[PDB]
RNA sequence: ACCACGAUCAAAAGGGACAAGCAUCAAGCACGCAGCAAUGCAGCUCAAAACGCUUAGCCUAGCCACACCCCCACGGGAAACAGCAGU
């Protein structure tokens, strides 16, 4: 009985864990296309300068 | 389930590859220091049977101990890999990991 | 010291206790070979 | 090394290079640069033979990457400066470092880590388990070691033989 | 508890965990991650430290 | 602050360098004799391998090199 | 009593644990593993103190060790109070 509430306190925590994954995911995909953006800017910039 | 071997179950890091079927596991214990009654690590090496030669040095591996000892000082058997060198899975999510980061995320499978 | 320090030395070690002239003995029995004055 | 006719990690992507002058292609190739910019195009090379994201250059596999350019760097330096204490000190330091970060490595990612290994050439070691200096008393007595058992197991066995031969006389 | 072996293991996963070994052969993964100490104590407790009850007894 | 230390220290060395020069040849003498019983010292715990080991003379081919001279 | 196909007590054997000082005792020198065997591999211990020297009966409801010496005791040296009283 122990180990079954052990094992349905563990998937409980697991279900939190894609829940906090997927709230991260969203932040990381906005940070990641703002740098991208940046960093296109400062290569299309370092590209000009070069040509 | 009875042994004449001490140790039934430890836990321990590999060592040593160069016996044949044989894994030296360097297994270690926290002892209370009387004095400083502060805990500090005491190491042993447990020779291991490996019939598969399937451990390599530094993995974390289970060692279950034989019913007797089939030499000197091989007394137990490579129970289960804890954790493959380098190549670890992650037990909370199943997943493989370098570090604390996820190389497969969570997410993949749901 | 630290604590790793103190563990890897352990308990300080007293010196071994030095005997005197006796020996770690009360009395001792002597011949007398000669006697004189010290100043 | 690259050939020097190569460009410029700088100027090899910028439109037009190719429909230049010949001599604006020399001006911007390696054999008109210091072995600074021959060292960028070689571990420019090794990040998109090994890792799997050429741009991250801050994981381990590319700071192993670029700290090897460096050994690479030093080892041709010290062939021909042999006196250089300086730079042989950097040499070892470099090799030292490497081998921390190898051994971080193949304990974080070993499919990684055999990438590394194979991609440049490196032969990971495990340290000696002691330092200690093998003075020659030691180094002797050593080899005696080693002969005398050597011999003492040629010994045992021309003692199964005889063993073996009289038991058969028996029968 | 003296003759438990206790080892313990830096940054080798994203998230922390216990796990304990049985005599049996049976493995408890206990996940700790977003718990305090004080949780997680009163957890192993419950699932595998013997109850008030026992210790009196003994 | 005073050098009285040093200065004890430094008489105490130039006394030893002034008994070292007056004593040169008969220190060579005891080194060299020393040296002399380190390696019939050393040869000694070598036969006392191969004899525990039961052989009767050392390994074919061994000779105990003396390690012990300016050579 | 007799057997308990047991209980109690407790050897041999296997596993674990177990004094102090000296590292100016730092290397030990066969100290490992696999295999039914043949035989094969070259390993095993060690500064987290191996190997070694020295000191000491111990953890005291008591325990260990010894029992003239040669660790032992066929044998030998030799002729035994470290049982009590006694010299
Ligand atoms: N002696 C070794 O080969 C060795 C091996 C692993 C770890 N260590 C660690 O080194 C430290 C020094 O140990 P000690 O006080 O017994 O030795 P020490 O300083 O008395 O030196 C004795 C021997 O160990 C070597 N040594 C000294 N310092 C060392 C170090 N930091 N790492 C490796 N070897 C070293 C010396 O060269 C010599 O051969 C300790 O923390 C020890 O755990 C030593
Ligand atoms: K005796
Ligand atoms: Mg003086
Ligand atoms: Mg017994
Ligand atoms: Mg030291
Ligand atoms: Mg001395
Ligand atoms: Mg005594
Ligand atoms: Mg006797
Ligand atoms: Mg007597
Ligand atoms: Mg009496």
């Amino acid at each position: 009985e122990l180990m079954a509430w052990n094992q349905a306190e563990n998937r409980r925590l697991h279900e939190l864990r894609i829940a906090r994954l997927r709230q991260e995911e969203r932040e990381q995909e906005q940070r990641q296309a703002l740098e991208q953006a940046r960093k296109a800017e400062e290569v299309q910039a370092w590209a000009q300068r070069k040509e | 389930v009875r042994s004449s071997v001490h140790a039934r179950w430890i836990v321990g890091k590999v060592i040593g590859t160069k016996m044949q079927k044989t894994a030296k596991v360097r297994v270690t214990r926290l002892v209370l220091d009387p004095y400083l009654l502060k805990y500090f690590n005491k190491r042993k090496t447990y020779f291991a049977h490996d019939a598969l030669q399937q451990c390599t040095v530094g993995d974390i591996v289970l060692l279950r101990a034989l019913p007797v000892p089939r030499a000197k000082h091989v007394k137990h058997e490579l129970a289960e890999i804890v954790f493959k060198v380098g190549k670890v899975i992650d037990p909370v999510t199943g997943k493989p990991c370098a570090g604390t980061t996820y190389l497969e995320s969570p997410l993949s499978s749901e | 010291a630290t604590l790793n320090q103190m563990h890897r030395l352990g308990p300080p070690k007293r010196p071994p206790r030095k005997l005197g002239p006796t020996e770690g003995r009360p009395q001792l029995k002597g011949v007398v070979l000669c006697t004189f004055t010290r100043k | 090394d690259p050939p020097p006719s190569t460009l410029l990690k700088d100027y090899q992507n910028v439109p037009g290079i190719e429909k230049v002058d010949d001599v604006v292609k020399r001006l911007l190739s390696l054999e008109m640069a210091n072995k600074k910019e021959m060292l960028k195009i070689k571990q420019e090379q090794f990040m998109k033979k090994i890792v799997a994201n050429p741009e991250d250059t801050r994981s381990l596999e590319a700071r192993i990457i670029a700290l090897s350019v460096k050994i690479r760097s030093y080892e041709e330096h010290l062939e021909k400066h042999r006196k250089d204490k300086a730079h042989k000190r950097y040499l070892l330091m470099s090799i030292d470092q490497r081998k921390k970060m190898l051994k971080n490595l193949r304990n974080t990612n070993y499919d990684v880590f055999e990438k590394i290994c194979w991609g440049l050439g490196i032969e990971y070691t495990f340290p000696p388990l002691y330092y200690r200096r093998a003075h020659r008393r030691f180094v002797t007595k050593k080899a005696l070691c080693i002969r005398v058992f050597q011999e003492t197991q040629k010994l045992k066995k021309r003692r199964r033989a005889l063993k073996a031969a009289a038991a058969a006389q028996k029968q | 508890n003296p003759w438990v072996q206790i080892m313990m293991f830096k940054n080798m996963t994203p998230s922390p965990f216990l796990r304990f070994y049985l005599d049996s052969g049976e493995q408890v993964l206990v996940d700790v991650e977003t718990k305090s100490n004080k949780e997680i104590m009163e957890h192993i407790r419950k699932i595998l430290g013997k109850n008030e009850e026992t210790l009196r007894e003994e | 602050k005073n050098v009285l230390k040093i200065r004890r220290r430094k008489m105490n060395h130039h006394k030893y360098r002034k008994l070292v020069k007056k004593t040169r040849f008969l220190r060579r003498k005891v080194q060299e004799g020393r040296l002399r019983r380190k390696q019939i010292k050393f040869e000694k715990d070598l036969r006392r391998i191969w004899l525990k080991a039961g052989l009767k003379e050392a390994p074919e081919g061994w000779q105990t090199p003396k390690i012990y001279l300016r050579g």
